[PDB]
């Protein structure tokens, strides 16, 4: 996916690698090489309105 | 699936009605079939 990467205080059990969010969507990562607590967020967007 | 607590029930038929969860402590990737359970006790001397 194509998003902005950034630590994230969530606490994910061990055997939790994954977050998903409201809409069933993945919120949440854990690194395969380290294992630490990664949050997704979507990219800048907005309306334009001339 | 496992968990452990530390539990103060007087009555020790009655398991605690306190909501809790059980983590996935552990998976065997083998697939034999099984249909009986023992549970296995420690017995050691007479004392
Ligand atoms: C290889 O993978 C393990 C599991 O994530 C990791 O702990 C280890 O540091 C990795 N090796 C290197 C050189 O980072």
């Amino acid at each position: 996916g194509t998003g902005v990467l950034t630590e994230s205080n969530k606490k994910f059990l061990p055997f939790q690698q994954f977050g998903r969010d409201i809409a069933d969507t993945t919120d949440a990562v854990r690194d395969p090489q380290t294992l630490e607590i990664l949050d997704i967020t979507p990219c800048s967007f907005g309306g334009v309105s001339v | 699936y496992s968990k452990h607590t530390p539990i103060i029930v007087r009555e020790p038929e009655d398991l605690p009605q306190g909501f809790s969860a059980l983590e996935p402590l552990v998976d065997l990737p083998i697939g034999i079939n099984i249909t009986r359970f023992q549970t296995l006790l420690a017995l050691h001397r007479s004392y």
